[PDB]
RNA sequence: GUGAAGAGUUUCU
């Protein structure tokens, strides 16, 4: 849905424990490090013979992910995360 | 050495004394006879091909390239730095 | 012994107590504890909550000897000393105060539960809690730290 | 003496001198039999430090062993089992090629005892080794207290039981935390034997 | 492995 690019909300950060103005952005997953222990373990497991050693998702649906709002306090650099209901369309401002 | 179980110099305080020489710990020292033999062998045998390549990079002042090549050839960086210093002494020995 | 076992009582009872309908088949819900997340969930979640999943840090090559530190409370301190030492000092006025070396009784830290009698005592320990030290000092005694 | 010079020069396998000698000797070795007798050690300093002595009863044999892994010898790559066991190609023998060299020379000289072995050369196809052997029936061996031990029957085919230097390496015989799996079967038995005491 | 030309202290045809 339409969501303002700025919102004034309670700031949980230790230096601003009050309502302040925040810049709003949509959360996006980061890019999957190769050094994470689970990836190191999976790669070690997958080596050698035996084929695929763990489940792999062959399907996909429910492309309505819950929208996560990243709220950055303008001056404090403090960032907060807010969860909204699912929707097919998103637009900031 | 407070005599506690925490802190920098922890532990019970006893009368410290000098431990005797263990000749096994002499290993790694350079005997004069072995140094003489190695200088003769270095005269008879030349340099390995990678050693020549590293020395060339040293002579062209490509210090990072020499370090990357020596580490790549020998494995570890620690062995590379020792080798580059040894080959640097050779280069300056000829100068 | 076998003579008093329930098996002896079931001789002549055809199903040996296992029912005519449901019987005593081989493993009808699987072997061991398999299925805690699926068909055994109502048991695992009721009687063993916390079973599945990970919590906390790993520690590679744990060696427990450097962590050894059994504890004794203040109310047991005077019990560590022989009966003759108790009679000589406990409740008396003496120039010397008894030494209670808690480490030779098998303890690494003195904790503060309980109370002490009002006689001076020297407590030799590797560690001591703050409240344990305050109560030792109120009784006129001291804590001396050792290794 | 000369032995120190030979030891230091043997370390320079990339030098012009050793590269040339390696090329000619590898060519010469490929011309004779897979297993053949050596009149003398090609590396006298290496042979001495591995137990060899220049006396009657000590024998040097040379052998070349095919390099590379162990292809699974199953009929058409067919393993008849689970996918974890379907591998055929990139597999490896648990014993070193030096161990195989000792095994084959020991069979070839069944009257002798394998003492030790050392590398001498390699090309893309073969590794070349020299195997040191001792005659336990020779009087010069049997009266010598420094090599006498090998006459006793407990040392029969020590190479086949992994008892040479390279055999113990391939068995993972060592001290300390890195070799906890130790002699494997004996260690495994100790951990998988249920000990049921007379509780009285 | 050993030799010859060519290419903007080197290795490519
Ligand atoms: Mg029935
Ligand atoms: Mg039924
Ligand atoms: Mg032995
Ligand atoms: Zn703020």
């Amino acid at each position: 849905v339409n969501i303002p690019k700025t919102r004034k909300t309670y700031c949980p950060g230790k230096n601003c424990r009050k309502h302040t103005v925040h810049r709003v952005t949509q959360y996006k997953k980061g890019p999957d490090s190769k050094l994470a222990q689970g990836k190191r373990r999976y790669d070690r497991k997958q080596s050698g013979f035996g084929g695929q050693t763990k489940p792999v998702f062959h399907k996909k649906a429910k492309v309505t992910k819950k929208v996560v709002l990243r709220l950055e306090c303008v001056s404090c650099k403090y960032k907060n995360q807010l969860v909204l209901k699912r929707c097919k369309h998103f637009e900031l401002g | 050495a407070p005599g506690l179980v925490v802190g920098l110099n922890k532990g019970k305080t006893l009368t410290k004394r000098q431990l005797p020489e263990r000749p096994s710990r002499r290993k790694g020292h350079l005997s004069k006879r072995t140094a003489f033999v190695r200088s003769i062998v270095r005269e008879v045998a030349g340099f390995a091909p990678y050693e020549r390549r590293v020395m060339e990079l040293i002579r062209n002042s490509q210090d990072k390239r020499a370090r990357k090549l020596a580490k790549k050839r020998l494995g570890t960086l620690k062995r590379a730095k020792g080798k580059i210093e040894e080959l640097t002494s050779v280069i300056q020995s000829s100068r | 012994p076998t003579h008093t076992s329930k098996t002896r009582k079931l001789r002549g009872h055809v199903s040996a107590g296992h029912g005519r309908i449901g019987k005593h088949r081989k493993h009808p819900g699987g072997r061991g504890k398999a299925g805690g997340l699926q068909h055994l969930r109502s048991h695992f979640d009721k009687y063993h909550p916390g079973y599945f999943g990970k919590v906390g840090m790993r520690r590679f090559h744990l060696m427990k000897n450097p962590l050894w530190r059994p504890t004794v409370n203040l109310d047991r301190l005077w019990t560590l000393v022989p009966n003759e030492t108790r009679e000589k000092y406990l409740g008396k006025n003496t120039e010397v105060a008894p030494v209670i070396n808690v480490l030779q009784s098998g303890y690494g830290k003195v904790l503060g539960k309980g109370r002490l009698p009002d006689t001076p005592v020297i407590i030799q320990t590797r560690y001591v809690s703050r409240r344990a030290e305050e109560k030792i000092k109120q009784a006129g005694g001291v804590v001396e730290l050792i290794a | 003496g000369a032995y120190k010079y030979l030891e230091e020069l043997a370390k320079k396998k990339q030098s012009d001198v050793n590269l040339f000698l390696s090329r000619v000797r590898a060519w010469e070795y490929r011309q004779m039999n897979v297993i053949h007798r050596a009149s003398r050690p090609s590396r006298p300093d290496k042979a001495r430090r591995l137990g060899y002595k220049a006396k009657q009863g000590y024998v040097i044999y040379r052998i070349r062993v095919r390099r590379g892994g162990r292809k699974r010898p199953v009929p058409k790559g067919q393993t008849y089992g689970k996918p974890v066991h379907q591998g055929v190609n990139h597999l490896k023998y648990q014993r070193s090629a030096r161990c195989t060299a000792e095994e084959r020379v020991g069979r070839y000289c069944s009257n002798l005892r394998v003492l030790n072995s050392y590398w001498v050369n390699q090309d893309a196809t073969y590794k070349f080794f020299e195997v040191i052997l001792v005659d336990p029936s020779h009087k010069a061996i049997r009266r010598d207290p420094r090599i006498n031990w090998i006459v006793n029957p407990v040392h029969k085919h020590r190479e086949s039981r992994g008892l040479t230097s390279i055999g113990k390496k391939s068995r993972g015989i060592g001290k300390g935390h890195r070799y906890n799996n130790s002699p494997q079967h004996a260690t495994w038995l100790r951990h998988n034997t249920l000990s049921l005491r007379r509780y009285r």
